[PDB]
């Protein structure tokens, strides 16, 4: 009955833009903790950005401060990733997520944290 | 439809007062503590995760060391207390508990310090 579905994702130059957005349906998530997490290939599921319920807290992986901006909107049960200055590093699919019950045990940077998850938008920077 | 009802959405507290901030979840028998989770947060610290039938100390904010105490006699009555000792202005904002225990569900409760 939860889903969470994004949006957005798509072919760039590197130094371009893209926006991601994450629809979320099935209950309403304006007091929960949320994020983006993006997979390469063969790679660890890393996180990317989260967005406090208090709606005024964001944190961001190093690699990406200054660079993506994650933003929410509790009228309409959306989460948002905008992208700027991607670069080769950004190329992965992206998964926005929800916390879950052992987000206090995990912490906001750990996969753990969140029990819902999208199915993922694929991002691929022109490298 | 498992809810989390907060009796109070708002405290105002003296500073240097104790103060202890409700949620309360439907109870009728002895926890199974294999399954309950327990976490309050304020302004995105970690005051108590109660996971195991125990507060992960090392997760917690410096802020909240020695000074919150998650009422385990409150919680067998489905009654999530957190007990602040010695409230400051620091303690002003908005907290937040969550309880799972069969489905899980979130509350916001602001707390207002009066200056010392």
């Amino acid at each position: 009955e939860v889903q969470l579905v994004e949006s957005g994702g798509g072919l760039v130059q590197a130094g371009g833009s893209l926006r991601l957005s994450c629809a979320a349906s099935g209950r309403t998530f304006s007091n929960y903790h949320m994020a983006w997490f993006r997979q390469a290939p063969g790679k660890e599921r890393e996180f990317v950005a989260g967005i406090s319920w208090t709606g005024r807290g964001t944190y961001y992986t190093d690699s990406v401060k200054g660079r993506f901006t994650i933003s929410r909107d509790n009228a309409k049960n959306t989460v948002y990733l905008q992208m700027n200055s991607l670069k080769p590093e950004d190329t992965a699919v992206y998964y926005c997520a929800a916390e879950g019950t052992l987000y206090g045990s995990g912490g906001r940077t750990h996969q753990s944290a969140y029990d819902y998850w999208g199915q993922g938008t694929q991002v691929t920077v022109s490298s | 439809a498992f809810t989390v009802t907060v009796p109070k959405d708002l405290y105002v507290v003296e500073y240097g007062s104790n103060m202890t901030i409700e949620c309360k979840f439907p109870v009728e028998k002895e926890l199974d503590l294999a399954a309950l989770i327990v976490y309050w947060e304020m302004e995105d610290k970690n005051i108590i995760q109660f996971v195991h039938g125990e507060e992960d100390l090392k997760v917690q904010h410096s802020s909240y060391r020695q000074r919150a105490r998650l009422l385990k006699d409150q919680l067998s009555l489905g009654n999530a207390a957190l007990q602040i000792t010695d409230v400051k202005l620091q303690d002003a904002g908005v907290y937040r508990c969550m309880i799972s225990y069969g489905g899980a569900d979130y509350k916001r409760i602001t707390v207002k310090v009066n200056a010392p």
